[PDB]
């Protein structure tokens, strides 16, 4: 996954430092996620909703 | 009143303290905000320099 041009490290991107362009290959024509797809990630609390 | 709830004064040297904490990062110059060298040449200000 390093070098992909996509974060796969989470928060620190560190699978992208010091990345030359010339090494990244187009790995995906786009980055859009679908239109709320993080709200998916969220925990849940069952008693207070 | 007066704003002076606050007076200060200078002082010899009774004792020394101890050094401001050790940065095992790089420092800021002008800021010595301790950063990360993966933070360097990164194309962010990480300083506020």
């Amino acid at each position: 996954l390093v070098c992909n041009g996509d974060s796969d490290c989470d928060e620190d991107s560190a699978d992208e430092d010091r990345c030359e362009d010339s090494e990244r290959r187009p790995s995906c024509d786009i980055d859009k996620p679908p239109p709320n797809i993080e709200l998916t990630g969220n925990g849940y609390n069952e008693l207070t909703g | 009143c007066n704003f002076s709830d606050k007076e200060v004064e200078d002082c010899v040297t009774n004792r020394p303290c101890r050094s401001q904490v050790r940065c095992e990062g790089f420092v800021c110059a002008q800021t010595g905000r301790c950063v990360n060298r993966r933070l360097l040449c990164n194309g962010d200000n990480d300083c506020g320099d």
